[PDB]
């Protein structure tokens, strides 16, 4: 058995499509820290653009509750044909705690 | 003497300290030694001022559990030594000072580089921030095949094993130590016949993929020369094996690589003449603060999984060292002097074990995410070839990095996300038994 | 009369399309000067593109046996898309011993 | 003298052997002209040690079927020569040596560097492995063309040529000796209009095809003007013709092609001068080594098809001697000493002789897979051009590549598998009768 | 074929004409191996770019031999590369199938073609201008032992014959450099004994400073750096090193003010044999268009009257302006060197003190003389036998300048300069 030639995307993307349930339950590591999630979209995932823009803001209403998880789906029925992202902030570390794809084209 | 052991001496926090390891010959006693490790590497056994620019023993502390050992706490000042030059701290510190004859074994433990001295540096060309941000590559430890085999692999048939290795999901690809050019595979055509197979796994799977091309050369003209063209192949990252190519070596491709946009791999062959002995030599967190101090964005840390509580304490006390912006003192994990960093960007720590598979719930744990996983080392490869014995390396990546991102303490639930993430890859599941 | 513009590909393409016995006569020269026999797909036949896809393993019979063309046919039937090698391998010299196409998309 | 003439001396596996062809004029003893063949190549007719740096003929062994000449083979040192510097073996080796006045005729047969002095050589730049690798052009003998006429065409017109023996499955094309550049053809034209001419081929064919574009130049700044230009065009080979141009010219395009990744193609222009005459000269197994240790991927080993089986024994000699990592001592295949390459890359052997498609089982048979064949030297070219010219001279390539990969004896099955190609190819069956 | 023998061209001003000497296989006619000598040195349009013969000349008390005059256009040759004529004209001709042996004796570069190149970095002229030597031909040691000698023990006899008189000292061809001897460390202990030995007798003394190296950056830096240690002469070994490093050196050497000592290494594999290769006027001819100050031209004390005519021969083609054709002295064509500056003719076989009448009869002012060749040395050492050496020299210079006859009161000259130095009197038996 071998390995097909298929084109996969970023730091979640060696996985099942990930559903729902995963996802709230993965931005709740990226709040949980302290830390600012956001939401970028993009029209390719090519490895030379490295920049995807973002969905309103890096949103956040409080410590710990659902903000991101109902603004992908309100960009799910805005935008279905572009690669959707869930990313974090930190600002002490300065960089992003994730970077991961929850919808594609 | 006993005018070099200044027990009384409050270090500035312009001084470099230096907590040594003295093992000194019997009826030698501490504070002599320690005075006389201070004494040779300065101000040796009035023309000058000698009580400006002497090296001052401050504190002896003795080891708990094994006489005739100490931990002499020697008090460099700053204005001794070169700014800038990591290899004028070892030819002052560890330069004449361990051949001492006074002395069984002395051993650096632990230095202080204060945060006036760590300025003269650059640090790392790239941090783990600015590395990350190069690469795109963000929330996960990255991966690493390493080219099994080392030796006779022509330079596209070592390309094809590099692109095997890439389309799976692995982020970089290490080059050996042995290999920096040989009659079977010359450097011009290893780093063409790889920069041809980055810009297929990477035009193929869209993430940035690179290849630690090896520029440790004979000379420094040899070294830039080699450096400047996996420039101008546009490849991510270079490697240096930076203890037998030296520190002045280093620095010299620190500075180019910060200079050129170059990520730097540095590889830690030749240390282990240095680290290895518990009571002589260098500790490598010395020669891990030594290349945080010149170049690096990545630095070879070992592993874990092979050793006992108080092995890795000390292991993932230099792993904090080289990329942490301020350490408190804990000699438990093994820092003797707590360390600020003053800002300086730190580097990658590298696990290169004999890992596998069933080692990514482990060092995703001990290891966070600012870090780098190399396989191949000790491992027996995979049945089903390089591409699925990558996704294997990177399914159980993302699998852990998935699970450490929901709560699973992969230390207990570790083994269960290694089984549940087999069933939904194929690549994994052979994998799964060795 | 001329010549066409016709597109050709590799070390035995100005030939008649090499059909079955012929291959496995050809890879009966690969295997038995103890060399290592291989299958390599790839999308397009670039002169950039130097590099194909190793398909699963450098394939060896036992001293001499029937496994490359067996395992081409298996390829036939998984990717009729791509360009599908047959090629050599030796250990001492280290190079390649053949690098052909048995299968166009 | 005789001093120089020690038969008992087992020469060391580092001197540099040599083994003359001394014809001495008459009443001149053996011993005493291979003594001095062994004098005036070193310290000539108590300053310092005579018996450290002197050349000592160590065996005589007379030709067999003709009186008056003897085969001396000379043992020189290896510190008396430089590092790197073929063109100081035949300074001191044939420099001073065959105008010496005892001597009628005086042929440097053979020269068995050791791997002491091979080291210090680069090879050629890129092997046959190296060369095919970046090729990506596997298990078949190369091609090539001769653009005819020589003289007179226009860069275009002559880029024209090129693009059309490049379409038909040729791989690469020569650009011809008195070809530099002269006042109808300047060579900053006559490579732009070949590098339009191979990227238009090499876009339509997907090979990489390439053209052997003529470096020799008057001045080494000349020569690397004309090599960097052919750098900058991405150009995948050059040529040199080494003899006019010289060991020292060659060597620093050795140099420079290693350091730029250009495939060296090296003609062997004025060298009938030295190597045609049987009993006078350098024998081209010399010459043959002589740029394997300075540069070049591919040399001109000439024909096969034209000479006896002694005269064929001898060029398959040294197409071994540049092509094969050891070689042992066979004297009636031509060889005299046993030579151990010490893993340098070879040298493709390059066939370029009165030939034409009938001569495909031939030199597919006698030259293998490591070799180039070029063409339309002699014969006269194709009724259809140079397009259906090319075709077949690439589909009689690959019908003998393919009949010698199942089994069929080329020596006796070869005539059949042109003649059951031309069925199946129009331009090979036109081509078929002349 | 047959197109290529064209029997009445009449040759233009401005080709180049090649006057081989074939040796056709038995068979082979006359006219046939001549339209092949010219057909595969070129076009293996044709009425423009052919070479073709235009006379036969057999050779007179000899069958089976001819002398093919080939005459090239010269819109077929690079300005300004005689890596292209060698190229051109003796590239693939010699190996052709049809002859048994064939030579190229003479070659004619028109005005046309002399211009393009650079000649000598500096003449006979401009040489002795520079050197202020005057009206005498020059001297040279060789350093004998050739191998051995470390830097400065190698230097330390090239101060001792500067010392006596010498104005050059040679070094060898197998002298690059070698792990007994480096040319950074040759060329430092030798300039450190040409400014003590130019210090010591106010003459402008020199050294051959051996620059000829592996690679044409290895031989522009061994040559900067003579040029930095103020020396007035280098050397170069031009056949084993080739004509593109020459030319490369002798453009360095007209750019750097360095005189050029042409030495004709390796040339006896393409001249020795008298009916195969390349003769040496051809080769002379192809350095006095590349760069050299000075050129082998062996020695004439050794040759009979043909052998010295040829050798003479030569040394007026590479020394003399215009050159009349005189086929029985060699020079096979006419040669127009418009003025090209000239290269010196130096003479060092097995010349020794007694030579001294006749190469400087023979070989004018415009000439250097090594010494050492084949000769035993001399009993009392290097600076007793240069000045020997110097002291014959100017003893034959001074009765040169007084008229007698060189010939025959060249010996008298010797033996009564033998009674005024005693360095002599020693050398002038042994």
């Amino acid at each position: 058995q071998t390995l097909p030639k298929e084109r996969r995307y970023e730091t979640l993307s060696y996985l099942p499509p990930l559903t729902d349930v995963q996802i709230e339950k993965q931005v709740q590591y990226i709040l949980s820290q302290g830390y600012i999630p956001a939401v970028e979209f993009n029209e390719v995932s090519e490895p030379t653009e490295l920049y995807w823009t973002l969905w309103k803001l890096p949103l956040f209403g409080a410590k710990t509750s659902r903000e991101v998880l109902a603004e992908v789906q309100s960009c799910r029925s805005q935008y279905p044909g572009h690669y959707i992202r869930v990313v974090g902030f930190d600002n002490i570390k300065q960089c992003q705690i994730l970077s991961f794809i929850v919808h594609k084209p | 003497r006993l005018t070099y052991y200044t027990p009384d001496y409050t270090p500035k926090d312009t001084d470099i300290l230096a907590a040594f390891r003295v093992t000194p010959q019997p009826g030698v006693p501490f504070e002599e030694a320690a005075a006389a490790v201070a004494a040779e590497s300065s101000t040796g056994t009035l023309l000058t001022d000698l009580d400006r620019y002497k090296g001052r023993c401050y504190d002896i502390e003795p080891v708990p559990g094994e006489d005739n050992q100490f931990i002499a706490y020697i008090a460099y000042p700053l204005d001794l030594f070169e700014e800038g030059s990591i290899t004028n701290v070892l030819t002052s510190i560890v330069g004449n000072v361990f051949g001492f004859k006074a002395l069984r074994a002395l051993r650096l433990e632990d230095i202080r580089f204060p945060v006036a001295y760590i300025k003269t540096f650059q640090g790392p060309p790239h941090g783990i921030q600015v590395e990350r941000d190069k690469l795109n590559k963000y929330g996960r430890p990255l991966l690493g095949c390493t080219i099994k085999p080392k030796l006779g692999l022509s330079a596209k048939n070592y390309g094809r094993a590099v692109y095997e290795c890439l389309r799976g999901g692995l982020d970089f690809t290490k080059d050996d130590e042995n290999i920096n050019s040989a009659p079977f595979q010359r450097w011009r055509d290893r780093f063409l016949f790889v920069a041809d197979a980055i810009t297929k796994a990477q035009a193929e799977t869209g993430e940035i993929k690179g290849h630690y091309l090896n520029v440790t050369a004979p000379t420094c003209e040899e070294m830039l020369k080699r450096a400047e063209y996996a420039k101008e192949l546009k490849q991510p990252i270079i490697m240096h094996d930076y203890l037998t190519a030296g520190f002045t070596a280093n620095t010299t491709l620190a500075r180019w690589c910060r200079d050129n946009g170059v990520l730097l791999h540095i590889h830690r062959a030749m240390h282990a003449v240095i680290d290895r002995q518990k009571n002589h030599g260098i500790h490598f967190r010395v020669l891990a603060k030594a290349l945080r101090l010149s170049g690096g964005d990545h630095i070879h840390t070992g592993t874990v999984v092979g050793k006992l509580e108080g092995e890795r304490g000390i292991t993932m006390g230099f792993v904090d060292l080289l990329r942490e912006n301020y350490v408190e003192q804990d000699k438990s994990r093994g820092i003797y002097f707590t360390q600020d960093w003053a800002s300086l960007p730190g580097v990658m720590a590298v696990a290169s074990g004999g890992i596998h598979v069933w080692h990514m719930p482990a060092l995703v744990e001990i290891f966070g995410d600012d870090s780098v996983l190399q396989f191949g080392g000790g491992t027996l490869g995979h049945p089903w070839g390089n591409a699925p014995g990558a996704t294997a390396n990177r399914v159980a990546l993302e699998a852990c990095v998935q699970a450490r991102n929901e709560g699973r303490n992969l230390a207990r639930e570790g083994n269960d996300v290694i089984r549940e993430a087999a069933k939904w890859s194929p690549e994994l599941a052979v994998a799964c038994e060795l």
